[PDB]
């Protein structure tokens, strides 16, 4: 097991404005 | 439900070196927006095993909304490298300034420890303890207003039925743990006044020891006011010093922050 | 396969109730292994704001091989429920035991005392600070042997803890350069605590408030009966330092003298 | 929210090592 890098933080694409 | 890529930015110029990697200047090519991009090696994180820590102070960071704290935005990360998107603050950092001008002012210290009261007011509201904070971590926004920018000794807070079990030094210092954060704002009250912290010595070994006897020692220009809050803030027994609000109300902060 | 799925599982009897579901029975069907199927449910956790805390738990827990910590195998979940595999204990908690026989004889607890400072010696080799030990998350394997089974409070240790905390050291406070000097020697406490809980058939420190049990446990305020040796005094009473540094190691709790005296 | 651990999520051959 190496790790996956699963966060609970956003990663979705924002618009800017 | 569209996710961020690596060609979503115009990679510009470094900001700086870092441990696992850098951070860079660049523009988000749509939208136009400067930020900073902060790049870590996967096969560095494994090697020193801190994906840990880096998973929690990104996870805390990134839900923290607050005008003295660093936004970051959000993550990705391809085959070898993650990458962490960050508000860009252009001025530096507070301990560049510090060393430029070898102490601060009354006006600029009342001022800063305002933001930094504010902004751990917040952190609270939100069961999150910044515990460690240096200058080093302290960035200056583009109107030299102050922003909190690392989080890696920072905890969520959450008890007991279970203390019968529990050791003194579990019981205390624990569900004590705000006031940890108001040691530091006691340290950088004083060390943003005086030119270095309280308790600097030649060896860690005299350091530690001061810390523990809270020996220290107010040069003959520190005022009256400023040693008052300076000295409730560094308080053996965290019961005993104050909390955020009568640090905010404090009459000499008042008297002298550029603004509330 | 590659990923566990509930189907993969007969499932039989409840072992009982927890907090956010129940422990099962089971049985995995392709070689009929027998383990306990944890369930835990989704909504009531996040309800509860303790999914890091879980996660903490599963990751910490899942990487421990010794025999007299629980093993949890893997984990997996659908859309309402979270799913752990952990190794079955037969013979019931520490707890149970306990309130039944009332207290246990010295061999009792001298075995299970090696057995504890076996297992956290290990936690501790591999850089990891078990907490909040009681009887409870003690489980027992079916020759009898002690089995550590909660890690809800468990942590990993900041490596390089020499060099991680001196150059920040001017900006920490006493509670927290303490703190990482000594976590380690918490589990100390625990043992002694237990050790005498065991001997006993209730903890040092019991009264009727939370507050006086704290004053008591702060001032290290307890006294055995009549009928404790001199042996377990020592042992205890070494245990249950205030300041943590003068706790002994794991070491000299297995090479004590009433320890491996009354150790089978 | 994502449940995913770096903890081992794959099948084992019990009758194995
Ligand atoms: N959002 C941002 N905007 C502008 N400059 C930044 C920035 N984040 C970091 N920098 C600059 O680049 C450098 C990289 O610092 P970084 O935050 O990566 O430190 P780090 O926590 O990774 C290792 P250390 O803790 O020893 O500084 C900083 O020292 C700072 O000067
Ligand atoms: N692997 C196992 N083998 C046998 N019995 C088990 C077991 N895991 C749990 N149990 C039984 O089920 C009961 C509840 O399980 P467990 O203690 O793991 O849930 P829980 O952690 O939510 C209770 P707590 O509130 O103390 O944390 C235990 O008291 C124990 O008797």
């Amino acid at each position: 097991v190496k790790s996956s890098y699963s966060y609970d933080a956003p990663s979705d694409f924002i618009n800017f404005s | 439900k569209r996710q961020w890529a690596l060609e979503d930015f115009e990679i510009g110029r470094p900001l700086g070196k870092g441990k696992f990697g850098n951070v860079y200047l660049a523009r988000e090519k749509q939208s136009k927006f400067i930020l900073a991009l902060k790049v870590l090696f996967k096969a560095q994180l494994e090697k020193a095993g801190v994906e840990h820590q880096l998973r929690r102070e990104v996870e805390i960071q990134s839900h923290l909304r607050h005008p003295n704290i660093l936004r970051l935005y959000g993550y990705f990360h391809d085959a070898t490298r993650v990458y962490l998107i960050l508000e860009y603050a252009p001025l530096g950092t507070v301990y560049r300034e510090l060393q430029k001008l070898s102490k601060f002012d009354e006006q600029r210290t009342a001022t800063y420890i305002t933001e930094l009261a504010n902004a751990l007011s917040y952190c609270h509201s939100k069961r999150v303890i910044h515990r460690d904070i240096k200058p080093e971590n302290l960035l200056l926004g583009s109107a030299g207003e102050l922003k909190i920018a690392d989080f890696g000794w920072s905890v969520h807070a959450p008890l007991c039925g279970t203390l019968d079990y529990l050791p003194p030094e579990m019981i205390e210092g624990r569900m004590h743990d705000e006031k940890v954060d108001l040691w530091s704002l006691g340290v950088l009250c004083y060390e943003f006044l005086v030119g270095k912290p309280p308790f600097e010595a030649n060896t860690y070994q005299e350091t530690y020891k001061r810390i523990s006897r809270v020996e220290f020692t107010f040069p003959d220009f520190v005022t009256e006011g400023a040693r008052d809050l300076i000295s409730r803030l560094l308080k053996h027994n965290p019961s005993q010093r104050p909390m955020l609000r009568e640090v905010l109300e404090h009459p000499w902060i008042t008297a002298n922050s550029s603004k509330p």
